[PDB]
C-alpha cells in the first residue's frame, strides 16, 4: 500500500499553471510565442534562496528563487503565477514512480 | 427507536456532505438497530447519529473515500512526515496496532466513537441470569 | 438543573466566539443531563459550563473545525516539527494513545474536562445497595 | 441464509469493480456457510458482504491483484520509505507480525473483517453443553 | 470562610495584574468552597488566594490567555526547542503525562497547587465513620 | 475425498501458470491425505486447493522457483531496502525467526496457509479417549 | 495545534524596523529617498561572521553582518536599528505557512 505524495497535501497552495506549446517565426525573422492554457493546481512552495537584493548602478532589484513539489506533470518551460506574480521553470526532477515532481521557479518581472 | 434518523447528521457533523445515499439507507440501517427503547430519550438520536459517523469516518469519508481516490482498507496511522525531500513513516496494524484491540471492535479509534462509547456505558449497564 | 446553562460560556470561555447554534441547541441539551439536582448551587452551571467546553474542544472547534478547515477525527498529538524543512512527528491513537482509557471516556484530555473530573468527584460519591 | 447475496458488493463496496466471476462463484460461496439462520434478518446479508470483501482484499485485490500486477502472498506492512533516493522499510511477518495471531485466524486486519467480527460477537454467544 | 478573598491576589502574586472580574467574581466564587471554617485562620487566606492562582495559570493566564493570543486547551510541555532553525518539540498529555493522573485532578503541576496541597495535608486529615 | 483435486487451481489461483507436472503428482499427492470425509462438503476442494499453494509458495514458486533462478530454501524476509546505493537488509531464520514456531509447523506464514488453518480449526475438532 | 515560532520568544530584543517605500527623481536626473515609518519590535539575533575587520591602506573598517529570525513581515529593502546602529537587510526567506521570517543584516556606517 503506496502514498507518498500524501506528504505534499499537508502544506500546499493554490497557483495557476501556465502549460506552454511554442510558436514559429514570422518571414521577417521575429519570434511569435503563443498557445498558453491555465489551470488552477495545488502546490508546495519553500523559498529556498528568495529575494537577493542586487544594488545595481541601475537601481535596485531582487532575485527570487522557489520551490515546487507539485503532484500535477509540469515541463521545464511552463509558467507559474504565485502570489501575483508570474515565476518560470528552471529545471524539473520528475519521478513517474510515484505521483509528483520537483521544481525550480524564478520570478519574471524585472 | 420508532425514527431512524436519516439525512441529520449532515446538520449535526457538518463535515460529511458529500453523499446522502450511502449514509441514510446503506449506513444508517445497520446502526439503528443497537439503540433500544431500554435508553433515554435525549440519548437515542444522538448516539446513533455518533455511530453512523463513526462508522463512516471508519472508512475513507461518507462512501469509501473523500473526493482525491486515495483511501486505505487498513486505517494505518502516519507517525512522521518530511516534504523537503518526500518522505513518510506509518504504524503497523496487524490485529492491533498499538494499545488496541485485537478480537473484539474497538470503539476507541475517532471521537465518534468514543461518544458512542461513552453513552452505551451510560445506558446499558451488563448484568444477565440466565 | 432548572435552567440549562445557553449562549453563557462565550462570556466564561472567551475563546469561544464563532458560532452559537452549535453550542446551544446541539451540545448544551446533551450535557445538562449528567447534572443532578443533589449537586450544590456553585457547580451545576460551571460544571456543565466546563463539559460543554470540553465537548467542543475535543473536537476541532465549537462546530467541528476553526476558520480554516483542517480537522482531525482522531486527535492525534503534535511530538514535534522542523520549518527549515518543513517535517512534523505525530502520535500514535488506536485505542489508548499514551497512559489513557481505551474502553471508557477519558475526561482527562484538556484542562475544561479536568475541571468537570474535579467537580464531578466532589459532588457525586458512588456507591450502591442493589 | 436463502440467498447467498452475489454481485451485490460492488454496489455496497464500490472500491470493487475489476472482476466478478472470481467474487460470486470462487469467495462468496466460500464464505455463505459461515452464516446461519440463527442469526437476525439486519445482519446476514451485511456480514457475509463484508467478509466476503474481507477474504478478497486480504489478497492483492478481487483476484490475486490489481491492474499492476505487484502482489505480495505474505503481507509484509510498509513501515516508512523516501523518494528522493527511493527507500522502503517492511515488517517482519513469520507466525504472527505484531500484536497478531499465530494459531488462529486473525479477523482483525482490514476494517471488513472487523466488521464480520463486531456482527459475529453479537449474534453467535459461545456456550456448549456437550 | 467569612469573607471571599478578593481582589488581593494581585498584591499577593504580582505577575497577575491583566484582568479582575474574571478573577473576583469568576474564579474566586470557585474557591471558596473548599475551605472550610475547620482550617486554621492563618491558612484560610494564602490557601484559597494560592488556589485560585493554581487554577487562573492553569489556562494561559488570568483570563484564557496573555496579550499574546496562543493559548493551548491542552497544556502541552515544551521539551526542547532551537532558533537557529526554528523547531520545538512537546509531551504528549493524553490522560496522563508523566507520573501524573488520570482519573484524579493533580494539584502538583505548578508551585500554587503544591502551596495549595501542602495546607490542604496539614489542615484536613482523613477519616470518616460512616 | 474421492476425487483428488488436480490442475484445478490454476483456475483457483491463477498466479501459479508455470508448471503442471511438479502440481499434480508431485505435491497434490502430498495434500489429499490430510482431508478426510469427516469435513463438509463445501471445504474438502478448497482446502487442499489452498493448502497446495501454500506448499508451492513455501518454495520459491511452483517449482522450486519462478523464471528467474533466484531461490532461498531458507525463507528469510527482506526488511528493508535502498537503490540509490544498492543495499538491503534481511531477517534472521534459525529455529524460529520472529513470533513463530521452532517445533511445529508453522500454518500461518502466508496467506493461503490460514485459510488452510482457519477451515481446519473449524471442521477439525481435537479430542480424544485413548 | 501548531506554534513553531514559540521558540523565537525564548530569546528576543527590542529592535526598531524601519519600512520604507521609494520615492522618485528629480527634473535634474537626481534620486529622493524618502517614507520611512519606524516601529518597535521583537527579533533574534545572532552573529553569523560578524565584524570582520579590514586593513585597507585607507585605514581601519569592520564588516559586520547578522542573521535575525524575526515574527514580523520584513521585506528585502527595509531597515532595522539595533545597538545604535542601523542595518540593512541583504535578503529575506520568508514561511508563511508559519508566521516568521529570516533575514540577513549589514551594518550601514563606514
Amino acid at each position: 500500500m503506496i502514498d507518498v505524495a500524501i506528504a505534499i497535501d499537508a502544506e500546499s497552495v493554490e497557483v495557476t499553471w501556465r502549460n506552454r506549446s511554442g510558436g514559429s517565426y514570422d518571414s521577417r525573422g521575429n519570434a511569435t510565442g503563443a498557445s498558453w492554457a491555465d489551470t488552477q493546481i495545488r502546490a508546495a512552495i519553500q523559498p529556498v534562496s528568495g529575494r537577493e537584493l542586487q544594488d545595481l548602478p541601475e537601481g535596485v532589484r531582487s532575485k527570487v528563487t522557489l520551490v515546487a513539489w507539485t503532484r500535477s506533470e509540469v515541463a521545464e518551460n511552463d509558467q507559474i503565477i504565485y502570489l501575483g506574480d508570474a515565476y518560470r521553470v528552471y529545471a524539473a526532477r520528475p519521478r513517474p514512480m510515484d505521483g509528483f515532481t520537483r521544481i525550480a521557479l524564478g520570478k519574471v518581472s524585472p | 427507536n420508532p425514527i431512524p434518523a436519516a439525512s441529520d447528521l449532515k446538520t449535526r457533523y457538518p463535515e460529511f456532505t458529500g453523499v446522502s445515499d450511502a449514509v441514510v439507507n446503506a449506513i444508517i440501517a445497520e446502526v439503528n438497530g443497537m439503540v433500544d427503547d431500554g435508553w433515554e430519550v435525549s440519548d437515542q438520536k444522538p448516539a446513533v447519529l455518533a455511530l453512523a459517523a463513526h462508522m463512516l469516518s471508519r472508512e475513507g469519508y461518507p462512501g469509501r473515500a473523500t473526493n482525491p481516490n486515495s483511501f486505505d482498507p487498513t486505517n494505518r496511522p502516519i507517525l512522521s512526515r518530511k516534504v523537503g525531500d518526500v518522505s513518510t513513516t506509518f504504524g503497523r496494524t496487524d490485529g492491533g496496532a498499538a494499545e488496541g484491540g485485537a478480537n473484539s471492535y474497538n470503539y476507541s479509534s475517532t471521537v465518534y466513537g468514543q461518544t458512542f462509547l461513552r453513552l452505551l456505558r451510560l445506558n446499558a449497564p451488563a448484568v444477565g441470569l440466565v
